């Protein structure tokens, strides 16, 4: 007769999920659509730096592959 | 007190090749496999001479070597490697485990279009050999002239002359 119980899990449930996927969401909105680049160590943020500078437009989610080059 | 001496800037205007950490990861291995010399090169410049400021022509012909690398795949394998790139960009970590399909296609492509094959698992750090025609740097430290080490102590050795000589202590 705990169905009566359920609604306050539901909501909570809710209440948990909002913050994961907003983040998550966010981390895409902020660096276009793909995933935060983590930098754990030195080398990524070397890499994220030469990033944010080969894109000319200073962010590093701006990637340029075959057509930058000649 | 000295001369901070620094090559001009017509030097280093290097070409710049322009492609992002993610196509650069893509590419990585074949990339090691088929430009080994020029970066090997320009290594063991750099660890020899100890000084940027002398081993930049390397630093220009290894990047000339990775412009034509990057030509090539752009001529043979475009699409193949267009697909792993961005699949490899979106991963925050870029990792190789989640795109394996598209490497394979893209390993596919380079071997039956350009004639490449992917170094095994920890080929691609051993340590080489390269043959180069430069000098040995005789003093890479720039280090001074060493003093003279102290006069080396010899000869055999007899009784103390009078014993002890410290007051009435004769012996
Ligand atoms: C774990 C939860 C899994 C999902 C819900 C499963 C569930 O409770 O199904 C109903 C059903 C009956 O509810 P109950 O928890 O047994 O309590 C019944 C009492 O006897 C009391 O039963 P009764 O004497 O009241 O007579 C029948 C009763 C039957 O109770 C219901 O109809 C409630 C079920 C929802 C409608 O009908 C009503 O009381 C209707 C009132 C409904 C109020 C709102 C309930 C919201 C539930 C959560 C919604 C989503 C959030 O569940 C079961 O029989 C057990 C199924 C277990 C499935 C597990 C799957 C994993």
């Amino acid at each position: 007769m705990w169905f009566e119980i359920l609604p306050g899990i539901a909501v909570m449930a809710a209440c948990l999920f909002i913050p994961g996927m907003a983040t998550a969401h966010i981390h895409k909105f902020t660096n276009g659509g793909k995933e935060k680049r983590v930098a754990h160590f030195s080398y990524q943020w070397n890499l994220m730096e030469r990033d944010r500078c080969i894109s000319g437009v200073n962010r590093y989610h701006v990637t340029k592959g075959l057509e930058n080059i000649d | 007190p000295g001369i901070v001496e620094l090559p001009t800037l017509e030097d280093l205007k290097v070409q710049e090749v322009k492609v992002s950490s993610s196509v650069l990861k893509a590419a990585a291995h074949h990339y090691g496999a088929q430009c080994d010399k020029p970066n090997k090169e320009f290594m063991l410049c750099r660890w020899e001479e100890k000084d940027p400021r002398r081993c930049l022509e390397e630093g220009k012909l290894v990047n000339q070597c990775a412009l034509d690398f990057f030509r090539q795949i752009k001529r043979h394998c475009a699409e193949p490697f267009t697909e792993y790139w961005t699949c490899i960009d979106y991963s925050g970590l870029q990792l190789f485990r989640h795109c394996r399909k598209q490497q394979a296609k893209f390993d596919e492509c380079v071997l039956d279009k350009l004639g490449w094959v992917r170094p095994d698992l920890g080929e691609l750090s051993k340590v080489t050999k390269v043959k180069t025609d430069r000098p040995l740097p005789e003093n890479p430290y720039h280090s001074r002239a060493r003093p003279e080490p102290n006069p080396e102590a010899e000869g055999d050795l007899k009784p103390a002359k009078h014993g002890s000589r410290l007051f009435f202590w004769t012996m």
